[PDB]
């Protein structure tokens, strides 16, 4: 209602650029699986649950 | 057994080739309709957005 509910999924080295930002794709297949593809120019593609 | 040759006094001809041909259809089990065990707090989905 006010505030957002900050969630930390992850804090590591997963080796990112701010030369390189992020873009992504998220879908939605039910309640328990829902995905972030994203890419870097540099990097591997990953996702996220 | 599906040859004739069965519960004769004579006997006298019988060999593997006359006396005990076999049809193995009629051993058949129930296995059209077959089941198995479910877990319960196995996550299968069941929704379809």
């Amino acid at each position: 209602g006010t505030y957002f509910e900050t969630l930390i999924l992850f804090s590591g080295n997963l080796n990112f650029s701010t030369d390189y930002p992020i873009e992504s794709i998220s879908v939605y297949e039910n309640n328990n699986i829902q995905k972030v593809y994203w890419v870097d120019g540099l990097n591997q593609a990953r996702v996220i649950n | 057994r599906y040859d004739k040759n069965r519960g004769q006094v004579n006997n006298l001809a019988v060999s593997p080739t006359n006396f005990n041909l076999f049809n193995p259809v009629y051993s058949q089990k129930n296995n059209f309709f077959t089941f198995r065990t479910i877990d319960y707090e196995r996550f299968s989905i069941n929704y379809f957005p």
